[PDB]
């Protein structure tokens, strides 16, 4: 059974510096693709990074382009994301995943993680 | 080991009709939590695979799910590969979305060396197939790899349009069906013919009226189009497309055979053990599945199948199982992939029902008679378009079917896509 | 305990266009009634829109015969309101209950919203 | 004029764990440089922990490499320090300021905060 | 009988923005002082915030000085105090009386509300 466990925060001031964290277990995290999807109340699925086994494609979404860099840690199985200079726009649930965007995923969402962008 | 196509010799599947249920339907596409769900709607799919490689595409339409409205067409690529145990999956590696999301429509998909084109119409008047005459023509083909690279911006998307159109007697083509296949280094894409009505040659006495005497004779000429006094009917065919030249973006549209001659319907040619399988929807009097292996490649000569046991549903017009000519367009698109030759052994999601869409049973059938059904959902959920695709897993066969079906807690039509094996031990 | 979400905007100009929205939870939305009223500082309460749970009665006041429409989206519980062609004497915090005017209401008003039409 | 409130105290035992505070008011906190300097009776200057304004780089000593990490809180204007696995050379009165270790220094040295690491 | 009824809310995240309330009933409000009045655990009287009768003299502490500025609302007895950009230090719990800070005070102190400001 694959188990995803989400981590983080919200509630940051405009502008801000956050960092999300996933671990996991179970698959080889050695060489598979992770990527962080993330979805507000009202929208649907909204993707805002990716990247391969080998750390050799980083693959980012239009609207936060130059705002974080995914990572990889094939080491210690875990998931890093360094959100920089976020805005009211990027409040929402991010969820880690075997899928860029899609439609897929292969695992139950366990938890997620809200981040809130406000006040 | 490798997700590999139909090649070599697999395991020995069941040969022997059997009430015990050996199929293990796997769902794959299990989706987020939709609290808050709004009135979408996932219409017009898209599933090919090829060579351990698939695509996907869908139109988001919030309202109704027929007369709705654009706002996304993700179209992407990705890898089959394995999720950690002899349970295959769809890994998505790259999404390619259109600026504009009403434009594009009636996609087409094929596998390459390296990449995966995706030929899709283009339109300025809505669907083609409703206003087809004011329609320009212009076709758009979206080159897509399915392994990305860092800052290759020639490497990843790619898109160029097929000026030169090689139309004897048609009016205008356009990519008609889920994909087609590649012959070395050529490219063949599905699609339907646009041929006036007054420029038809075709004697109304060889229809098949013989056992129908409830059908007019000239039912077979009024069934080629969308209606009776329409302005264009429908003719399959394929796209030729020799990405070898490179001098010059062709169109090579082939018609079809005139052996069991019906309305343009959702073509699918795909390969299985070596010879090319073609198969065509049934939008027209004819309700049973139209299968066969392809023998001529080029000129579409396809020895069809007789099946008499898998159809699918209509409305009270042309119902199920009526193989008589009658004036009518309707119908629902359900494939079949070709998983055994020495026994003509098929697999795919067929419908059960006389006059409604719901029950998605996947079934496996040889050539007359069904070897061993699995509902894939209850009998009170709905279902209108399916695409069947099978592979191997390293030593045996496996198939994955996108099936749209009704979801309870999402209230929205999702094509979900299961897992199911064609297993080697039988009761 | 019954809780009510108010929402919308505020701050539009003189004959413009807004819309406000009000979800709530708890109580079986299914089969209720829902009323949108307002009230400005110094007067007292003021009913605008009324609609019923099959949607079948709609009932507006002398003031906003014309102005907006109330709707029902009884899929996802909300309360939309499309606020046209505003004036003025429409500046006032607005309120969503069950009651149309009365002096009724069975839940305590959580938050409200307050729509400003100036300038 | 600039005011530094260095706050912690010490009195703890050799291995302890204890956290220094130093909050400052005026200049813009937002984006600036922190920096802890401590000083024993008879020695000079010595640096331990220095941080960048969006926290980004984060240099330590040789002697305090893997003792104590300095955080940023640019929310609330203050310099965090939890100072972990100390030893009695690390008795001395600490200091905040906005140079590394240099022999600059911007405003004058308010308070303080001497601690003691001993018995 | 003079009653003091404290309000207002609690254990926020630091930095955040609280809203205590006071109302009272009995002698007249139209011209009389009111002021916040706050106590830690182990501590005395500390006042924060000051405010006269016809609201042409707002006092404030050298703690509190730019933190909460005191309001009043002569036509609806009441005693708000918006507190923004609070610190642990404030974790105390508030009161409302008719004395600056003194050590004097002409009604029993009602309920008081305690105000968490930790993690
Ligand atoms: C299949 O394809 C064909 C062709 O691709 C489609 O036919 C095309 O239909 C469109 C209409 O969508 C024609 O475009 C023009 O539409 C204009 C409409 O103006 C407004 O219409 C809406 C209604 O609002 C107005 O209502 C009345 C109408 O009189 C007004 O008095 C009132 O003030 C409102 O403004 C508005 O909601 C909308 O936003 C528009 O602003 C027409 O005015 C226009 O007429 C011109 O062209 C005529 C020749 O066609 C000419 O005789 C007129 O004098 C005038 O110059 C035009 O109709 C396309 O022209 C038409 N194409 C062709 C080739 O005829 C067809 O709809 C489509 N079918 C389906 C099912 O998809
Ligand atoms: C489109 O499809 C229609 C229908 O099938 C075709 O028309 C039919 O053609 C067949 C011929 O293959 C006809 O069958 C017979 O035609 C005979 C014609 O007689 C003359 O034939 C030639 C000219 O072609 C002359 O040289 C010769 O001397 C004859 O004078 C009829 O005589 C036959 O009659 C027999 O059947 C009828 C019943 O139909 C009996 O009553 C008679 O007693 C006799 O036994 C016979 O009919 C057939 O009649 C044609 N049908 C119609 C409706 O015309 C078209 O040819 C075809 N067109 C194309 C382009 O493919
Ligand atoms: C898609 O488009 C690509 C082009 O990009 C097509 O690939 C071409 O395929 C044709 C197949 O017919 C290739 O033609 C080949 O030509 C060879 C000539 O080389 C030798 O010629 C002499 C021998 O005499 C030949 O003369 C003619 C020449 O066409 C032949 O037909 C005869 O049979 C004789 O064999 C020698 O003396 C000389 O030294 C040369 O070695 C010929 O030998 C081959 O048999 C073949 O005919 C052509 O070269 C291909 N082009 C490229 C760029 O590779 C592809 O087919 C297209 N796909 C389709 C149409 O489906
Ligand atoms: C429909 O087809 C199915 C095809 O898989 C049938 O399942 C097979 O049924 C047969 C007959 O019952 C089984 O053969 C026996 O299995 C038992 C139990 O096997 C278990 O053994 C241990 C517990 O002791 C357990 O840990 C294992 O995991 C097994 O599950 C054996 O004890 C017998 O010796 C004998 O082998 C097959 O094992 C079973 N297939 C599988 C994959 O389990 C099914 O019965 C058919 N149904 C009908 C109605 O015909
Ligand atoms: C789904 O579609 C199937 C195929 O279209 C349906 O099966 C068909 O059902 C119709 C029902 O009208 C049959 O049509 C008639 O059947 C009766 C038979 O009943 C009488 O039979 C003899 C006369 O032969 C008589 O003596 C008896 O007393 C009965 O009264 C007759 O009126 C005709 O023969 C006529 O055929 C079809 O025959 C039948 N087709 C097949 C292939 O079985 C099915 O009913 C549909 N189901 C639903 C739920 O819609």
């Amino acid at each position: 059974e694959v188990q995803l466990v989400e981590s983080g925060g919200g509630l940051v001031q405009p502008g801000g510096s956050l960092r999300l964290s996933c671990a996991a277990s179970g698959f080889t995290f050695s060489s598979y693709a992770m990527s962080w999807v993330r979805q507000a109340p009202g929208k649907g699925l909204e993707w805002v990074s990716y990247i391969s086994s080998s750390s050799s494609y980083t693959n980012y979404a239009d609207s936060v382009k130059g705002r974080f860099t995914i990572s990889r840690d094939n080491s210690k199985n875990t998931l890093y994301l360094q959100m920089n200079s976020l805005r009211a726009e990027d409040t929402a649930s991010y969820y880690c995943a075997r899928g860029l965007a899609g439609v897929w995923g292969i695992d139950v969402w366990g938890q997620g993680t809200l981040v809130t962008v406000s006040s | 080991e490798g997700v590999s196509n139909l090649v070599g010799l697999p395991n020995n599947i069941c040969l022997q009709k059997t009430s015990n249920q050996i199929l293990k339907p796997k769902l794959i596409s299990y989706t987020l939590p939709v609290v808050g769900q709004s009135g979408t709607c996932i219409t017009d799919p898209l599933l090919a695979m090829d060579e351990g490689y698939f695509a996907y595409s869908h139109l988001e339409k919030i309202g109704s799910c027929s007369r709705g409205v654009s706002k996304q067409r993700i179209i992407g690529v990705g890898e089959v590969l394995d999720r950690g145990d002899e349970v295959p999956s769809l890994f998505m590696t790259n999404v390619w979305t259109p600026s504009n999301p009403n434009t594009v429509y009636h996609c087409s998909a094929v596998y390459n060396n390296e990449f995966y084109y995706v030929l899709c119409a283009v339109s300025v008047v809505g669907d083609p197939i409703l206003n087809s005459t004011y329609w320009s023509g212009s076709l758009m083909m979206t080159r897509l790899a399915v392994k990305p690279k860092n800052n290759g911006e020639s490497y990843n998307q790619h898109q160029f349009a097929l000026r030169n159109i090689e139309k004897g007697k048609y009016d205008k083509v356009m990519p008609y069906g889920p994909s087609g296949i590649k012959q070395g280094d050529t490219l063949y894409f599905p699609a339907v013919g646009f041929l006036v009505r007054t420029e038809f040659t075709y004697n109304d006495s060889n229809c098949p009226i013989a056992e129908c005497q409830y059908s007019k004779p000239e039912n077979c000429r009024l069934s080629m189009g969308i209606r009776p006094n329409s302005h264009y009917i429908l003719r399959s065919g394929l796209l030729k497309y020799n990405l070898s030249d490179e001098e010059n973006s062709k169109i090579v549209f082939i018609e079809i055979s005139d052996q069991r001659l019906s309305i343009g319907s959702p073509s699918k040619i795909y390969d299985s053990l070596g010879q090319p399988v073609f198969y065509q929807a049934s939008f027209s009097w004819d309700t049973m599945i139209k299968f066969g292996d392809v023998q001529t490649v080029n000129p579409l000569v396809v020895n069809w199948r007789d099946n008499t046991v898998i159809s699918r549903p209509g409305q009270s017009q042309c119902p199920r199982f009526n193989k008589c000519p009658e004036v009518c367009w309707e119908g629902v698109y359900n494939d079949a992939f070709l998983i055994d030759r020495i026994n003509w052994i098929s697999a795919g999601v067929f419908l059960d029902s006389n006059q409604t869409a719901e029950n998605p049973v996947f079934t496996v059938f040889k050539d007359n008679e069904v070897l061993y059904r699995a509902q894939l959902a209850s009998e009170d959920t709905n279902a209108q378009k399916t695409i069947t695709n099978c592979f191997l897993l390293k030593n045996k066969i496996w198939c994955i079917s996108l099936v749209e079906i009704y979801d309870t807690g999402d209230n929205v039509i999702r094509p979900k896509l299961f897992a199911v094996k064609i297993p080697e031990q039988c009761t």
